[PDB]
């Protein structure tokens, strides 16, 4: 059916950044582009933790992003040009929090393609023109200047389409307030297809074309043109003007030329290698991440090379020519994709896997605890300044935020004790991977408990000056305790409250002294345990109390309040005002005061006789109830709270009844909400004031703007409800069960377990039910392989003195992973490491290791087809495993016993294969499908006996869902293929072919007949089977914009619906639910066709664009975008429930639903 | 309450489209799953 | 209603804005139909500026409202193909 | 036939070579890589390699598509 598909979480791994002053002020926002959905911060750099500004989803990826300012412009407008050809040029306005788009200038068809320009995108730095190029034969320059009002003058772009002229990089040079310019390392590959031998082509030579173009003559030309014998793989650009020379910095293997357009000398820096680098010399050093942090005068470097380490470069050009860029190694970095050092202590680092790093500045930039490697600092032409891996003594990394991205395995289950799943995202390459498990429950961000099961926990600070609450008072009948919120709540003798007798509320009312409402009545309790209680109205305990910020009204049973009113000291006198309601009253709060006012307004106890009484507790107008919200069933609570402010009574029936609380009497309106008595009181949940109407389906009704709407939240289930603040979140929900409190955000714990090598497939054993992962760090050096590196540098360098010492200490400690990059290369070396990670504990209860050029293609540890139920994991090694291009020795797969019931990986034997067995799995014997060639064998755990090998395959075998003699595999051509396996027959015969071609790189078996596939263009393809050389019909498709690694049908969320979830590789986490109410998912289709209108995609390519840009999308409803019509502006919403023919209201109910059937 | 054809005050509809006050709202609500209307989904609704 | 002759420029669009005669008003610039008319007309030269000021993008008529694209051409996004103004050859 | 489509990519008649074609689609096909930033991270994470020596890669397989021609 129609699939109302919900991204659950979003990706983590950013595709692009960009960072300028675009907040329109100081603040430097710096936005991280995840690929269709971006996040702008421009938070306050002293606080040290990354808080976004904002949140833009333009439904397209961006082929090329950047963020410039125009010629007095304060505002950086952020230019993306996407692969439609509307390349938006946005300003941005942060008091919306919003880029308004300022142009959207239209280039061509959809698509990066070879000659659809926008793939490289950069401006002039005097803002005055933009530069966006295809792959090849294809530029343009749009005049986008500044006009009267500060608007984007854009003009006609001037076309440089040059034939075959290839550019590698081009960015935009600063040439001030003259004719500006743009050098583009540009390579003419007509010659190698006119030189049939290819001769041209290896005589081809990249030239950086720096081109012109004259503003007052509005024409381009290539002004200057340095050719370069090495190709240029990145290029950063030295600040002409003040800020330094006009040149570029070419970056090779450790040779970094820096030049002008004009006089000046090629510098070529040496990019300063590692003091004994293990790493071995075919990868060149070369600046992966170039950042030029500038100062008011000059501009310092910040570079990684292939070890990725942090070198911070100066500049002694001395305004003449390139002579000097002391690149010294500041500091060591870790495996960072990207990064971007701006000023005031701020240094994001964008990392590919891993955590990516925001720094704040500690030095000066160019403290160097490793050596420095000048451009006019003489060698020999061979190595450089060994620069080893140094302390971070420059920067500091203050925020490591940790993300998904490239999540390669996952395993979800609800095996742990938790109020959501543990989901485990295993990711990371080589040393720096990790399996992060994510358990939410639904803000379960921090673990926090208050101190047993009192009667209220209030907070009874020191005074009014404590925000934090530093003491508040659990307190029950029996005694009484101080809990701080911090998420460290605990017992504690500090409450002050005198909480030894049933405190029924314990708050800091006054300026220091906090009311206390007890059996001795009202207390005022300062920051010790001083209470001077006054008798409250009769001599039974407090059963309500309306407490203010001056008259606290404490009503017994009766109705009778008595005004504890605040004296000249700040203490609680009970006045002689006391007036009774209609019955006892059960729970009370009273209105905030005015800042003239000198009471409260509206004071409200909730009477047994279905009212609320409220007075004025002004002690002109005291012991005077006027107002009377008259419950609709028997009150078991009151809140008067503000937003003019509302008095409601709360019942133990499904009834609320709500009153204008003021002096004059409102209409008490009854909405309603687990037949429990409601506890509506004081809460606090995003900025807006609170009544819950405590259920075991807690509703809240929320009196956001003088208007109470009632309604539960997704949270774990419960008993009562209440308010929430503490460390984890400001405002929330907790609803508060037997000594539980479910945590309502109106976020999921994860912890990193890591793993050796970069993970290749998670799986659990049969016996232990534990994670019995399987992590292959292909195409680079194992640590077998990096320890006999080690050794043999060892033994090469102790041939000497103190270079022994240096040897040993090589060999001893390299640059390591998360310090200084992981020294790793070779091309058939692989890393394989099997990892069986508790069923409870992330740590490994068992590691095994294979051979230096294996690989660990799969993980499959379950029962054996030859012997019994015992555990026997089948584990292919493919050696000699070299990705580009196809070369590998053989697959070896590893029969072990898994000893401790699969808790100590004890391989029993192997059996060897010419190809790669990437498929084992029991088939009724065991199919392997080794590549083309799928054979049924006994599982044994000495050898494996074939019976029947069918290789009529066509290129190999992703993945076979087998649902009982079927089994459907993947292929690289083949989407799905469905063979009926019949092993009673011994025998395959291909009962469904398949027609679409696509490389389905996931599988997911939804009924006997339904197969889906994650294509490798991004694309998530459900076919069924047709009934009774044939395919099988698309049933439903989407494209999600990104590569999908897993997909699986099966209902991800606690209950709700059958959905199917889908795990990306760049972190995002996906729900498809298949909607059988055909009236609903009409209505969320005119919801659609209402919100593709009234809310248009910022990239320029449409949802429909998104949703089939590989292949068409069909049976699918757009989830993401009816969240963006939640989230779509007032006047656009009633034109959008105009449209749809529905209230605003009823849509917002309708996608609430919709999120939680999940 | 229309049968009752007595006075009206704080009045509240159910699900059903059955007008009637409040607190007969809330005791159809505690009564029964359906209103007095036509015996339609109301789902116990003691609303405003 | 089309001709195999009179290409018009097959050059990218620019500021300049293309301009419906009377004669021919209210059709699509290339498809010639009349649904949901979504995109502005950019003719990419001085087919705007200069002598052909507010003028026919089509037949040559004096040009009096914004030329559009239908949204059955932008379906396939028609409208990125260039200027649709009409120079005789 | 127009001038500006048969200056565009992707031009081709019964004339083109099919070795050409193949190497056209090949050029594309890097273009696109290129472009594409799930792919290209794809590619990237596949080995322990970096997205500038990525994008040296397949500014190299541009010109090696034309590399070995007929
Ligand atoms: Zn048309
Ligand atoms: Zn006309
Ligand atoms: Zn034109």
């Amino acid at each position: 059916m129609f699939l109302y598909n919900l991204t659950l979480q979003r990706a983590t791994g950013i595709s692009f950044a960009i960072h300028g002053n675009f907040s329109g002020t100081k603040q430097q926002e710096i936005v991280v582009s995840r690929g269709k959905i971006l996040e702008l911060l421009r938070p306050d750099p002293n606080t040290g933790k990354v808080h976004t500004l904002l949140t833009v989803e333009v439904f397209g990826v961006i082929r090329s992003l950047m963020a410039f300012r125009l010629t007095g412009g304060t505002k950086d407008y952020i230019v993306v040009g996407s692969d439609s050809g509307r390349i938006v040029i946005l300003e941005y306005q942060p008091s919306k929090n919003m880029f308004e788009k300022i142009h959207q200038e239209t280039f061509g068809k959809s698509g990066c393609r070879r000659i659809v320009p926008g793939q490289f995108l950069a401006v002039d730095p005097k803002g005055r023109a933009v530069m966006i190029s295809a792959i090849e034969k294809q530029k343009l320059v749009y005049i986008l200047n500044r006009d009267a009002a500060a608007r984007l003058t854009i003009s006609s772009p001037l076309e440089a389409h040059k034939a075959n002229t290839l550019v590698y990089h081009v960015v935009g040079v600063d040439v001030g307030f003259e004719n500006p310019m743009f050098a583009c390392l540009e390579m003419d590959y007509e010659e190698a297809d006119n030189d049939p031998t290819g001769e041209a082509a290896a005589n081809t030579q990249q030239t950086l074309t720096f081109y012109e173009l004259d503003l007052g003559l509005n024409h381009v030309v290539r002004k200057y043109s340095e050719p370069l014998e090495e190709h240029g793989n990145f290029l950063i650009t030295v600040p002409g003007g003040s800020d330094g020379p006009s040149g570029v910095l070419i970056c090779s293997e450790n040779y970094i030329t820096y030049k002008n357009f004009g006089d000046q000398p090629d510098i070529r820096c040496p990019i300063p290698r590692r003091r004994n680098d293990l790493d071995d010399p075919e990868r060149g050093m070369i600046f992966v991440c170039s950042a030029t942090h500038k100062t008011k005068s000059m501009f310092f470097f910040l570079a990684q090379t292939e070890q990725g380490d942090i070198f911070k470069i100066t500049l002694e050009t001395d305004e003449d020519m390139v002579t000097e860029i002391r690149l010294k190694y500041f500091d060591t970095v870790p495996v960072a994709a990207a990064m971007c050092v701006l000023k005031t202590g701020f240094l994001f680092v964008a990392s590919e896997f891993g955590n990516h790093y925001l720094y704040q500045i500690a030095h000066l930039g160019d403290d160097d605890e490793e050596p420095e490697f000048s451009s006019a600092m003489p060698l020999e032409e061979g190595d450089t300044f060994f620069f080893q891996p140094r302390p971070l003594k420059n920067l500091v990394l203050v925020d490591e935020l940790d993300s998904l991205s490239p999540i390669l395995f996952c395993q979800i289950a609800d095996l742990a004790n938790e109020d959501t799943p543990q989901l485990y995202v295993a990711c990371g390459r080589g040393p720096r991977s990790s399996l992060r498990v994510l358990r939410h429950g639904v803000s379960e961000m921090a673990v926090s408990e208050l101190p047993g099961n009192p009667n209220a926990v209030w907070t009874v600070r020191r005074h009014i000056e404590d925000e934090f609450d530093a003491y508040i008072i659990v307190s029950f009948v029996n005694a009484t305790l101080v809990l701080s919120i911090g998420e460290t709540v605990e017992e504690v003798t500090d409450s002050g409250f005198l909480g030894t007798t049933p405190t029924l509320s314990c708050s800091l009312l006054g300026d220091d002294a906090l009311v206390q409402v007890y059996p001795d009545g009202i207390r005022h309790i300062r920051a010790d345990k001083r209470v001077n209680e006054w008798k409250t109205p009769g001599k039974k305990t407090i059963v309500k109390c309306a407490v203010n910020q001056r008259q606290v009204v404490i009503a017994l049973t009766g109705g009778e309040l008595v005004y504890f009113e605040m004296d000249p000291s700040g203490q609680l006198n009970e006045y002689t005002e006391r007036k009774e309601m209609s019955a006892d009253v059960v729970c009370m709060s009273l209105a905030n005061v005015p800042p003239g006012e000198q009471r409260s307004r509206f004071l409200a106890v909730g009477l047994v006789d279905n009212t609320v009484r409220i007075i004025s507790l002004d002690p002109s107008d005291c012991l005077q109830p006027l107002s009377m919200q008259a419950l609709p069933a028997q009150p078991e609570s009151l809140c008067i709270v503000e937003m003019f402010l509302y008095l409601n009574i709360g019942l133990q029936n499904g009834v609320l009844l709500r009153t204008v609380l003021d002096p004059v009497t409102g209409d008490l309106s009854d909405t309603r909400t687990g037949s429990r008595p409601v506890k509506l009181f004081r809460v606090r949940m995003q900025g807006q004031e609170a009544v819950l109407a405590m259920s075991s389906r807690s509703w809240l009704s929320y009196s956001y703007q003088s208007r109470f709407h009632l309604t539960p939240l997704s949270y774990e289930t419960l008993e009562f409800a209440s308010g929430f603040a503490s460390e984890q979140c400001p405002e929330g929900i907790v609803a508060i069960s037997t000594n539980t409190l479910r945590i309502l955000a109106l976020v999921f714990n994860q912890v990193a377990f890591p793993l050796q090598y970069t993970p290749r497939k998670f799986v659990i054993h049969p016996e232990s039910n534990n994670l019995i992962i399987i992590e292959t760090d292909h195409n680079a050096y194992t640590e077998a392989t990096k320890a006999q590196r080690k050794q043999q540098m060892a033994e090469e360098m102790v041939e000497a003195e103190l270079a022994a010492e240096m040897a040993a200490a090589f060999l001893n400690e390299n640059l390591p992973e998360s310090i200084f990059g992981a020294p790793k290369a070779g091309n058939g070396q692989w890393a394989s490491v099997i990892r069986v990670m508790n069923p409870i504990q992330g740590n490994t209860l068992d590691l095994v290791q294979l051979e230096q050029n294996e690989a660990a293609f799969s993980v499959a540890v379950c029962r054996f087809s030859n012997t019994g139920e015992d555990w026997y994991v089948l584990v292919g090694v493919a050696k000699d495993l070299i990705l580009n291009p196809r070369s590998v020795a053989g697959g070896f797969v590893y029969t072990y016993k898994l000893v401790n019931n699969g808790e100590k990986l004890e391989f029993l034997h192997k059996t060897p294969v010419e190809e790669v067995p990437a498929a084992i799995a029991p088939f009724q014997r065991v199919l392997i499908g080794v590549g083309k060639l799928l054979r049924v064998y006994d599982l044994g755990k000495k050898k494996l006996l074939r019976k029947c090998e069918n290789k009529h395959i066509a290129n190999y075998i992703s993945g076979i869902q087998t649902i009982g003699h079927r089994v459907i595999v993947s292929d690289v051509q083949e989407s799905f293929i469905w063979v009926r396996y019949k092993r009673n027959e011994n025998q395959l015969i291909i009962f469904a072919d398949d027609t679409y071609p696509r490389w389905v790189t996931t599988a997911s078996l939804l009924d006997y007949d339904t197969v889906a596939g994650a294509d490798k263009f991004g694309n998530i393809c459900v076919v069924r089977l047709p009934p009774n050389s044939q395919k099988a019909e698309v049933i439903m498709n989407y494209h999600v914009g990104e590569t999908v690694l897993s997909l699986q049908k099966t209902t991800l969320i606690p209950g709700g619906s059958e959905s199917l979830v889908y795990t990306t590789l760049s972190g995002g986490i996906g729900i498809l639910v298949p909607f059988t109410s055909h009236e609903d998912h009409d209505f969320f289709q005119h919801v659609e066709m209402h919100l593709r209108s009234e809310h248009p995609p910022l990239c320029g390519r449409d949802h429909l664009s998104f949703r089939s840009y590989y292949f068409p999308v069909k049976n699918v409803i757009d989830g993401d975008l009816c969240e963006q019509f939640n989230s779509m502006e007032p006047n656009k919403q009633k034109n959008v429930s105009e449209e749809l023919d529905r209230t605003p209201p009823e849509v917002s109910k309708k996608l609430e639903d919709i999120r939680t059937r999940y | 309450c229309f049968i009752c054809r007595q006075s009206f005050q704080n009045p509240v509809v159910t699900k059903c489209r059955h007008y009637f006050c409040e607190s007969c709202a809330l005791q159809h609500f505690r009564t029964t799953p359906r209103c007095y209307v036509c015996d339609q989904q109301t789902n116990g609704v003691f609303n405003p | 209603k089309h001709h195999p002759d009179l290409i018009f420029c097959r050059k990218q669009a620019g500021v300049a804005i293309g301009r419906l005669c009377e004669k021919c008003d209210g059709k699509c610039v290339i498809c010639d139909s009349y649904v949901r008319p979504c995109t502005l007309v950019r003719i990419c030269d001085e087919c705007n500026y200069g002598s052909y000021q507010g003028r026919c993008v089509i037949c040559g008529g004096p040009g009096v409202s914004d030329a559009y694209y239908c949204k059955e051409c932008t379906i396939q996004e028609k409208d990125r193909d260039g200027c649709p103004k009409i120079v005789n050859l | 036939l127009e001038h500006l489509q048969s200056k565009y990519i992707g031009t081709g008649h019964a004339d083109t070579t099919k070795w050409e074609w193949l190497v056209n689609q090949h050029r594309d096909s890097y273009c696109s890589y290129m472009g594409h930033f799930d792919l290209l991270n794809y590619f990237a994470i596949a080995e322990n390699e970096s997205k500038a020596r990525v994008r040296f890669n397949l500014m190299e397989k541009m010109l090696q598509p034309c590399g070995p021609p007929a």
